[PDB]
RNA sequence: CAACUUUGGGGCCGUUCCUUGUCUAUGUUCCUUGGAACAGGACGUCAUAGAGGGUGAGAAUCCCGUGUGGCGAGGAGUGCGGUUCUUUGUAAAGUGCCUUCGAAGAGUCGAGUUGUUUUGCAGCUCUAAGUGGGUGGUAAAUUCCAUCUAAAGCUAAAUAUUGGCGAGAGACCGAUAGCGAACAAGUACAGUGAUGGAAAGAUGAAAAGAACUUUGAAAAGAGAGUGAAAAAGUACGUGAAAUUGUUGAAAGGGAAGGGCAUUUGAUCAGACAUGGUGUUUUGUGCCCUCUGCUCCUUGUGGGUAGGGGAAUCUCGCA
RNA sequence: GGACCAAGGAGUCUAACGUCUAUGCGAGUGUUUGGGUGUAAAACCCAUACGCGUAGGUUGGGGCCUCGCAAGAGGUGCACAAUCGACCGAUCCUGAUGUCUUCGGAUGGAUUUGAGUAAGAGCAUAGCUGUUGGGACCCUGGUUCCUGCCGAA
RNA sequence: CGUGGAGGUCAGUGACGAAGCCUAGACCGUAAGGUCGGGUCGAACGGCCUCUAGUGCAGAUCUUGGUGGUAGUAGCAAAU
């Protein structure tokens, strides 16, 4: 919630200029909506499959037709409300700032200059792979890249021999305002994926519907994010779109509970675990101590021995 | 019925945790009403038009009361004159939000409502008119 | 944001969290003092934090402030603990003065 | 009549298109394991190349490629771009104004009937008009207005495509699945025919496929050997159950099974456990002292050097 | 109904209405026929249309306020319900001012009327489910994991 | 609880042995089941948060394959 972020050089140091937050990072983070949108968006790049039309006669039979011949007209793509999809992207963008989320997904960002990490626009003008990799070394995302590079494993499924042989983790995401050969330079290094600010792919944003991929920004892209999503000051550049509101202003509930004035208005609390009373029943008519927590007359009753009392001879 | 929100809005569950701390630790029935209202479905949370809010502010002795809507405050252009008052709710349509702000009033969230009235001092709760 | 971050970590994927056969959860967070992944336990869900942790020989107290939520390279503060057991516990109580139990 | 305005045809060389050909990065660096490093560790280089495949196991860097560009070759061709050669002969065309004219789909339209279709179509019979005809609204009604030119013809593109010729993919199936057919599958086979129609994938990295001796008609053996492995021998990856043989144990004598609980017999598991507390001896160091250097998050900080001392203290270690 | 054993083997998909729930927006809502874009069946942006919807009183009464130590009292009253209303449309009579000799409805009645007015709630997506139809669980017979809770005729 | 496949993650496991099989071996689960030892074996495979389904068998005189008894019996072109 700080106002501004120091841009960093390609050599990697606090450049004296700083940029205000684009207020997109103040968006509500709704992982339920990100999840529901992510399922339907992940269902988009799908090719259909089917069994043969006519190609005994039993589902139980060897070589017969199967039960439920899989037909093509089963639904493949899923229609999504456009504001809802934009809302999921906005929650993803706001989640990328936090970086407890980025560590919570699994990234090696423990030695990076700050969050959200912003580099100069000169990064865009790099057109060779080794220079851009050395630039990310100078940033400090080297450990994330080494994680991705070590993480190349072979797929456990049958889909290994369905052209999906290798698998590995995902790494940094570089956001540029404009290509100047950067997307060719980072194409060869694994785990890195670039994105114009106009697109900002949700699948690239929250992979596996887990919020907060490690995202690197260029300087012009970070300014351009205000153009892309708007603010209370800049309009939206999207037709009739608004960065959506919160239903609760303060993100911390325990701050509100422990503030001062709720703490004034509230009755005193219990022990925070219940003091067990009467864990076991001790019978009277024996155990004379629990007989004496009852009926204090019983002591002088036994003292006078009235149970054996001799009556008058009258 | 529901003893919990069947929704999975995280912020909603945060407000449920806050108002369950209130409804345990307060003695006013207000926070109990707020907790029971937080569990309601979308059908059981009908929207409240701002026209109905102003018609409610036409009640006697209510002008210095605040109004609370567990639900959505929606706009209606059928009204012109809207008083300067304080409305707390879950959701604000931008038309109704501009009606409240443009009338000099105040658009409040329910966390700020709990901060202002922990015991529900001087309040109003309105429910949308359900038909179907 | 800490309770939002916590409910994301809890109800969705905490990458460090390990599920026991018992049902109990375990963060592999290197700064986590207890082994568990609970509300107090995740260093990711809490901005005031502390941890006894050893680098090659010497044991260091690691302090985490909300003041440095950004800049995670400069996040952890390091204190060299004494080899005197009593003195180092006293040092803990000093640096965690007015701090939670 | 007044002006204007215009010229066509070749060539050639490029270009464009097709079909090709060729060139264009970086480790085979040390160690361990392994039959084999393409595995693991350490140190690297390339990248507009970390797609994919092969190479005795997960190969960016071994090879082919991949990526980026480059150089060709042979055609197609008017698409245009330059050059070059010619093209006129009262040649062809266009625009405005004036004058004089100003010709079009008949066995068709239509009508009846029959069948057919849900109004067309077909048959049979009849069969027109030329300010004509077709079609539709309209009415204050001896109506007005609208809108096209039938009975001659051609026409790219947007479209369909379970076939052909090719590509590229898959949240598809993994050998009873997927095509009937991963294999010498429309095969073997069956039917007189029309037709119907199977089963059947895996030695190994390399056949290195078992030299030689011997039994044995011959089939099969036994010695021997290859191989990392025949607990891989062309019956061959792995090798479940049903079922079979031998041996051992036990029980049974025309005995059926389980459940509980216990003995007996057989059998298995059963510390790499070996420490803590206090005291004491001596020695050592981030212990003490003096002299530094260095990183910022600049503090209740972090790293680090030199010499001296435990003679005294003190911490940790031994 | 059964010689045994292995593998295979039976409520799938789609369309149309319907409830519920979740989500976004909200009197609006719906990007993806299509165009632009692209790292290319993904994502991103969207012009014009179109679709569906929109276009008074009394009694209580959640609460809330005040007073009351409390108990309670008073006030304002959400949703919703009942009453008495009102009005619109209908209903059957009245049939005026006018009236082209058959036009006219003025006024006053009367009951019910109606998802009527008297200050909206919908649209879209997803999920689970109800009915119907496509071969539609498979071929009378069969119909594939556990536990907990509720549990008839 | 289990099964095939998919997204993310565990810089998860693996030729010093994955998966599979056997296990008069141990353990945890009320159970569905899961974990380990040992043996065999040779190249891939798992846990977690989600998605998706051709997702769970004892029967259907189910389909296909394999193997019994009948039985050394019937019987000798029952196929040669
Ligand atoms: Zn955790």
């Amino acid at each position: 919630s700080r106002p501004q972020v120091t841009v960093h050089s390609l050599t990697g140091e606090a450049t004296a200029n700083a940029l205000p937050l684009p207020a997109v990072f103040s968006a509500p983070i709704r992982p339920d909506i990100v999840h529901t949108v992510f399922t339907s968006v992940n269902k988009n790049k799908r090719q259909a499959y089917a069994v043969s039309e006519k190609a005994a006669f039993g589902n139980m039979c060897r070589g017969g037709r199967m039960f439920a011949p899989t037909k093509t007209w089963r639904k493949w793509n899923v229609k999504v409300n456009h504001n809802e999809k934009r809302y999921a992207t906005a929650s993803a963008i706001a989640a990328t700032a936090v970086a407890s989320l980025v560590l919570a997904r699994g990234h090696r960002v423990e030695k990076i200059p700050e969050i959200p990490l912003v580099v100069s626009t000169d990064l865009e003008s790099i057109q060779k792979t080794k220079e851009a990799v050395a630039a990310l070394k100078a940033v400090g995302a080297h450990s994330d890249l080494l994680k991705v590079l070590k993480s190349k494993k072979l797929r456990a499924g049958k889909g290994k021999y369905r052209n999906r042989r290798w698998t590995q983790r995902r790494g940094p995401l570089v956001v540029y305002a404009e290509d100047n050969g950067i997307v060719k330079a980072l194409r060869n290094v694994p785990g890195v994926e670039t994105a114009n600010v106009a697109s900002l792919n949700l699948l690239q944003l929250a992979p596996g519907a887990h919020l907060g991929r490690f995202v690197i920004w260029t300087e012009a892209a970070f300014t351009k994010l205000d153009q892309v999503w708007g603010s209370e000051t800049v309009a939206s550049s999207k037709v009739g779109y608004t960065l959506p509101s919160h239903i609760i202003s303060t993100s911390d509930v325990t701050r509100i509970i422990n503030s001062s004035e709720i703490q004034s208005a509230i009755r005193p609390a219990g022990q925070a675990t219940q003091k067990r009373t009467h864990v076991l029943k001790k019978n009277p008519l024996k155990n004379k101590q629990v007989l004496l927590r009852l009926n204090p007359y019983a002591k002088v009753f036994a003292a006078e021995k009235l149970g054996s009392k001799k009556a008058e001879k009258t | 019925h529901r003893t919990a929100p069947k929704s999975d809005n995280v912020y909603l569950k945060l407000l449920v945790k806050l108002y369950t701390f209130l409804a345990r630790r307060t003695d006013a029935p207000f926070n109990k009403v707020v907790l029971k209202a937080l569990f309601l479905s979308k059908i059981n949370r009908p929207p409240v038009s701002v026209s109905r809010i102003a018609r409610a502010l036409k009640q006697e002795g209510a002008a210095n009361k605040t109004v609370v809507v567990v639900g959505t405050v929606t706009d209606d252009a059928r009204i012109f004159e809207f008083p300067k008052t304080t409305v707390a709710a879950l959701r604000f349509t931008a038309g109704a939000r501009a009606k409240i702000v443009k009338a000099g009033g105040e658009c409040i969230t329910l966390d700020q409502l709990a901060v202002r009235a922990p015991k529900g001092q001087n309040t109003l709760i309105l429910r949308g008119p359900r038909n179907s | 944001s800490d309770e939002i971050v916590w409910q994301v970590i809890n109800q969705s994927f905490c990458s460090h969290r390990i599920k026991a056969p018992n049902g109990q959860n375990f963060c592999r967070n290197e700064y986590n003092v207890t082994g568990l992944c609970t509300r107090q336990s995740c260093p990711l869900a809490n901005s005031k934090y502390a941890t006894v942790k050893c680098d090659n020989g010497k044991l260091y107290l690691y302090m985490k402030t909300p003041e440095r939520a950004h800049t995670p390279a400069k996040l952890w503060e390091r204190i060299k603990l004494s080899k005197n057991y009593t003195k180092a516990l006293q040092q803990i109580d000093e640096h965690l003065l007015h701090w939670s139990k």
